């Protein structure tokens, strides 16, 4: 991209018919690490004590 | 034709090439994805999940034990309780933890590191303790007195089992070396100290256990990335495998 | 044109990591963020911020290389079958356990989705397994589960009608093909706890999940070989998704088809002689 | 010229490639399509036509008797009439049948399949059939009473001379291996048992032919499909024709 | 530019297969879809549906690979000539019936129109056919019907100023190109109930259809091979219409230009010892 | 297609003069099984009996 | 560098191939199109112009006197006066024509020929002809009762010197073989007979010749065509010309 | 990658290739462009420039005289002056001119030309002359009866000292070879002859200079150019200069 | 596959090329780039920078002081203080300079140069420089009546310590040739002389220091340019460095 | 050109960077053939006497 900083901004050009030919995906996609950080059913705010 | 200058670099093969090429099964349709649960995108957000600390590594502790530092009542004053070089490299405890593990397959590193500590001892209980992070430039601190004058937490054992000293990004520079490198000095990175005192003492009703443990657990912060990887050093073969 | 717009995908790497607000002193009996319970389960919510006093930092650093599909998106190798020269003909069973870097990489996660870009560089060498001349066209041979195996290099299954081939030359530029995912499954999975099969529960079939497996690679040389090639066999990972991280593999890998391990001394860290001293 | 970097997989022939090549007749023009009946543009259209299965296949019965199974007057209550695999691959009956000879072609396999059995006796003959199909887990049913615990039709000699048994698609997967290659352990894809019985018996007028016959019959659902061409197995040659 | 949109032609293999809706219980006199006639030709109408109670399943699989074109459309071998160094030349009759894969794909249909793409690997070998070196350019022509055959390696007929000729290397990449539908006829026929000839019925000229024959390649190094050279002679089906399908082929092929086979044993699949067990 | 599910999506761009240079069409065609499994005369609805 | 993939056929001379190359002399402007009578642009403008047939390829006749058919008094009534298999190929009298030597050229014929005869008796010469044209099955006809079954024209000699037996394009396919190709069968493409018969007899005044000639010609029709070039059979070479 | 297929002619290399290359120093900036008088685009415009004839190649004549024709005062009458084939190549006096020079390094020549005389005898010499341009055909003419036939101008020494001759492009076609090659037969392209004939005589005040000169001059007329480069004859080496 | 004609120059290395190539590490992502101060985007920006010539450079003299030129108390009119030959390129004092290292890497220069002079002398000590470029053609300058005649500044020893002679760009070309190469005769981009002269005399009061020093100083005009890389004579290595 | 006559018409595209790099000029450029025929101070036309 002649570079914004720590943009990657690539145009994936696929020449064959099949999408498995394609190359690796560049997109940067959701994260959410909260199913696996805060996994628990009542949401704990971080000013407040865990337990009770 | 087209007329072509095909230049260096021809019919080479580099393993990070990202080109697209012939599928071998061009009318192939796979099966549909279908939902499960714990999709992951990128591997920081399991290096922001907390691990144990294999963190009890003295010579002759084997197994599960090797997760529980000793917690005693003391007979003197403003005691330490453990010593740990920072470190995402080389070969002590934070080396086998998840982040640990992820820095194995990672040249650099930036971001705050966090340490959750819990207490094990029985409900009656009670003592006081302080971590410590120390800066890099110097040694290990000696006593509590020089180690307090970092950046430290102080914790009360209560309902509340558990504390957290976040260990925060202080650095000359926007990333370290994970590695040790001595031949190449990365002890360059050096990047301070984590050290646990007596801030009073373990106090215990009588007859109870005098000893009780510390369940040491580290994550790496949200403002935290890897960079370059590389081969993880431990992870080897002399044979093909049968 | 519109229809040439279908084969281009603009996709773009700018996430960033998390910066930080300042922050000042806090001295009030309200909020406790230091306090923690590591017995929910959840990891700790602490933020710089409240622990200590910050000042502000714009967030610079990309997360890419840490991207699931960065992470497994190069090549790696999965398979070295040697072509002798008194049969010309060898195989690989296709599956990513042979060699443990790609395996123990794979080891972090449980259900994987993707395609693969496999790569084939041949070597021929001596007997003493020096370098030589030898330029000869070669065969590979994708063989599905239930296909006749070629059992000679003159095998008339080697027609190839129906299996697809691939023919490189052994002095030639590397052969390179895409992959498509295969599995009769909806991912793969690196693990599995169960057996495969019913009214059986042999031990050599217990974590054994053939829908992972998709068959065979057969290698001929097209004349009888007068050296010995090697095939080495390089796999991508692309196009990846991933489920359910895993404490990744720490004992060396003993087997190919089971987790086995030694476990004589339990540890993983080096050890020190004292927990207040380095 | 255009600077270019050839990579890899450069002059390679794959058998599945698709890409154009030069005609080396350019200028040809070809005859004109006629229209022609039964025109075919998927071979599944092929495999959603019955054809009949090999169903007698007992040592000794050679040739057409193949193809149609015994049903006879019984002096025992619930008697077995045929128990059959459902595979598509193998060598059993089904592998000779249509369906089964594509399936030879093809690796995998999904969907529902349908097993249409016409009687042939006389017109004064009557009997009903149970025909049932066990999902997988254990082995064929041993009895009438445990078959029907599964999917079954119970069929009833008339002047509607046939029945369908429709053997639904149920199966942990969307698909299923075609193969049971032993080393890759595809018995994992064990996919239920067919099985028939009499459900009262065939009876006869005095004098009449104590055995007759069902014919089988065997195609797919318009939910089926095959994945993955592969080399037919028994279609085999020793040298090159002449 | 729609000069260059005339070139290009989108198309999409999106066709899916037949979905499930959800059913109940039915008690009845009206409907009996189980009941069936197979005396009158057609197959049976009952589906999933009204047998069993069913759930509602979306569809999501594709029927491409059963596609013919996708059938018949991979490259497959159907011509192995050897070029001998005593004369340097040698041919290959253009038709797909010496090797037994692409014959018995092509069995599933009566009349097939197709284009066709044939590709050409040269391999060079020493008299006890182990791999050689031998750099050299090899000739390979077109000779229709009527067309005078080479017979020596510097006959003139290989001038080739009518017949179409391709020039390439014996250690160079693969020789590839391709035909149009060539037959009189409108389609191929891969059966024929007939004669080659008016006024003649001899055995030898029944089921020979001669507008499925376009005639030969012939093939010399331009000069003297010093090796024996191995051309293998590849086609791939495309562009392909097929119609009327057939029994497939069950007994193994024995001749090249007939349907003869041995039929001593009157069966196809295995035997079992009893109908009521496996 | 860099992906929909099991559509395959293919722009064939013929570089030769004639079509039959081109690649292998990658078009679904239109599938009519009833020439073959209800090649009758009178329809037989599912729900009926066939004879009479 | 634009990354590319060279496939196979590369680096491949094909006689048919139909690429730009560089031009040698790229500077160089040729001289202009002047006007020329006869400016052909396909080949078929000629085969659609007469020629004459090398009919009379009787063993002993040489030169010039090959193209004339003898014509006689008959003392006999309904007799033949020349037979002629209906070829393209091969090496009869239709072999040496113009359209014959064009179809040397080529492997596959469509379309209408037409054959124009012309007498060359006195003035005072009369006859009546039959033109049979025989499609295939059988052999040549054998007496003019069986040729006039077929196709035929019957030519009255008069003032017009010349008739035309059309030959229609009667066929089961859209296109024949040119060539009697005997291990390929290409006998199969026989495309029938033509046979002239005396329709009632060639008649003369007292001492004139009592023989005369029909001078035979032979050209496409336009709905003819030819297809696939080949190598000409007859125009050999044993040594480079010097 | 783009698939690719490299056809013939790939890595050879033709001196009158027109394709972009690389450029070793792509950073480089020139110094700039300059007047300069006499900038030449196109070497016709050397070719319209007169130069002068080594027209007196008599065997013994060196240096400067061979730029001049002996014309003296005649005895008799209709003498001839000069004699010359109309040739752009060979070796004879028209080979060295500035025309003849580029003519040598080309292969075929169209146009018409022109021939400039000047006297230069003393201003009382007066003379008139006949300058004639045979078509080819035939020989050199023989008499001034004979080269009259043809086109030609007849010249009145005077004040204005000079004449043209205007040999036009006369041409059964629209180019001409430039070389007499024997083995190819290129005295096909023979252009005709060139002859100067005595229209009166020489004549001389009493004891003046009986012999004069006439200067030769060529050059190429607007319609003129060439075709076809080629090497020069007569530039030659047979060693590496040092 | 697109048809290719790869040409001349394939798969060559040319070192000066500029093309685009793989990316072995494609997902880094770099740290940002943080303000610093002095960035220098062109080298020339070095070069309009003064620099101290290595003036004294009289056999003998070592270190320091040969950046000072010395300067007396003269018992003679008119003489002389410096001499130097206006060069970028050899190996004389203007070689070593920042201007003069910098055309160690480049083959031509064109443009206006400037010597910033400085005067060492006590605070009491006068006198008067003549301070002059003679262009080429010629030797250095003998007498100051001579070296006056050309382009000049005359300096007067003040409070402002330091004078400039600027050099100016007087040229028959655009640029000249940095190197004096003698096989190639570059001796012809002779651009000539700096000579300095005492105008008046040094002068001083009774027992002061009767020598003091010139601090000469060069620099580019913003006029100025040099073009062709080429490699630094004396910046060498007979072994590879460990 | 796809051929007008004597009219070679090309579109020079020049890969590299350096217009050095192009391939060779093909324009016709200006002729001015009397700098070098007619170099004389007054000009004399075709039909008059050259000299006064
Ligand atoms: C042969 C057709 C040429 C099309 C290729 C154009 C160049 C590829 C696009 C690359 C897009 C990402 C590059 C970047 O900005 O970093
Ligand atoms: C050669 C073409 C078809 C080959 C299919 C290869 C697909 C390989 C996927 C392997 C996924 C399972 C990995 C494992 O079991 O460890
Ligand atoms: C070499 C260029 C022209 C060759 C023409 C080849 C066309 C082959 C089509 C074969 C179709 C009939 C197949 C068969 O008879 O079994
Ligand atoms: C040299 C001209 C470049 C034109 C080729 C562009 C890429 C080919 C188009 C491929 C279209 C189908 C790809 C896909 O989406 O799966
Ligand atoms: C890779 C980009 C393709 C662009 C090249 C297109 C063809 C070159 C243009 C040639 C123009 C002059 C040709 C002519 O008309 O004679």
């Amino acid at each position: 991209g002649a570079q914004g900083g720590s943009t990657i901004n690539y145009n994936n050009i696929n020449y064959y018919s099949h999408a498995a030919s394609a190359a690796q995906n560049k997109q940067d996609f959701t994260q959410d690490p909260s199913k696996f950080t805060q996994p628990i059913a009542d949401v704990i705010k971080e000013t407040a004590v865990p337990l009770k | 034709g087209l007329p072509t200058k095909p230049g260096p670099g021809s019919y080479q093969f580099m393993t990070t090439d990202e080109d697209c090429s012939p599928c071998i099964l061009p009318d192939f349709q796979p099966t549909p994805e279908i939902f499960i649960p714990g999709k992951v995108n990128n591997l920081l957000e399991i290096a922001q999940v907390e691990s144990i600390l294999e963190a009890n590594n003295r010579e002759g502790v084997e197994g599960v034990e090797r997760y529980v530092i000793p917690v005693s009542v003391q007979d003197a004053l403003d005691a330490q309780i453990y010593a740990l070089r920072l470190e995402l490299g080389g070969s002590g405890p934070l080396s086998s933890s998840l982040l640990g593990t992820l820095a194995k397959h990672y040249t650099q590193w930036s971001g705050s590191v966090e340490i959750t500590c819990m207490f094990t001892g029985t409900f009656m209980t009670t003592g006081k303790v302080l971590l410590a992070y120390t800066p890099p430039g110097g040694d290990m601190p000696r006593n509590r007195e020089e180690a307090m004058l970092g950046t430290h937490v102080i914790w009360d054992f209560g309902l509340q089992s558990s504390i957290t000293l976040v260990i925060p990004w202080i650095s000359a520079s926007h990333f370290r070396g994970v590695s040790n490198d001595d031949v190449l000095n990365y002890q360059y990175y050096a990047a301070g100290h984590v050290t646990i005192w007596y801030q009073t003492n373990m106090v215990i009703p009588p007859g109870f256990p005098n000893t009780a443990g510390i369940i040491m657990m580290i994550a790496a912060q949200p403002n935290f990335s890897f960079r370059i990887q590389k081969d993880r050093e431990d992870m080897t073969q002399t044979a093909i495998l049968q | 044109g519109k229809m040439l717009k279908d084969a281009i995908d603009k996709q773009v790497a700018g996430a960033l990591v998390a910066g930080t607000t300042t922050s000042t002193h806090s001295v009030a009996t309200d909020s406790t963020p230091a306090l923690q319970a590591a017995e929910t389960g959840a990891t700790s919510t602490a933020r710089d911020e409240s622990m200590i006093e910050t000042r502000t930092i714009v967030p610079t650093h990309g997360i890419h290389e840490t991207s699931v599909e960065s992470f497994f998106g190069r090549s790696s190798l999965v398979g070295m079958p040697l072509l002798a020269t008194g049969t010309s003909i060898t195989h690989w069973r296709i599956d990513f356990r042979e060699f443990v870097q790609l395996r123990a990489k794979m080891s972090w996660f449980t259900y994987m989705r993707f395609d693969v870009e496999f790569t084939i560089i041949a070597t021929s060498s001596t007997g003493q397994n020096v370098t030589t001349e030898q330029h000869t066209t070669y065969q590979v041979m994708y063989v599905p589960p239930g296909a006749p195996v070629p059992s000679n290099q003159d095998s008339f299954q080697w027609q190839s009608g129906c299996n697809p081939s691939v023919f490189a030359d052994t002095d030639g530029p590397p052969a390179q093909f895409s992959v498509p995912f295969m599995s009769s499954a909806n991912a793969y999975s690196t693990v599995y706890d169960g057996y495969a099969r019913f009214m059986d529960t042999d031990p050599d079939r217990y974590g054994i999940l053939p829908s992972n497996f998709l068959g065979f690679m057969y290698f001929r040389t097209l004349e009888d070989a007068a050296h010995q090639v090697r095939f080495r066999i390089y796999a991508k990972i692309k196009h990846t998704s991933c489920w359910i991280p895993r404490a990744p593999r720490q004992a060396p890998y003993k087997k190919r088809y089971n987790l086995v391990f030694s476990g004589d001394s339990d540890r993983i860290c080096s050890n020190r002689a004292s927990l207040t001293s380095y």
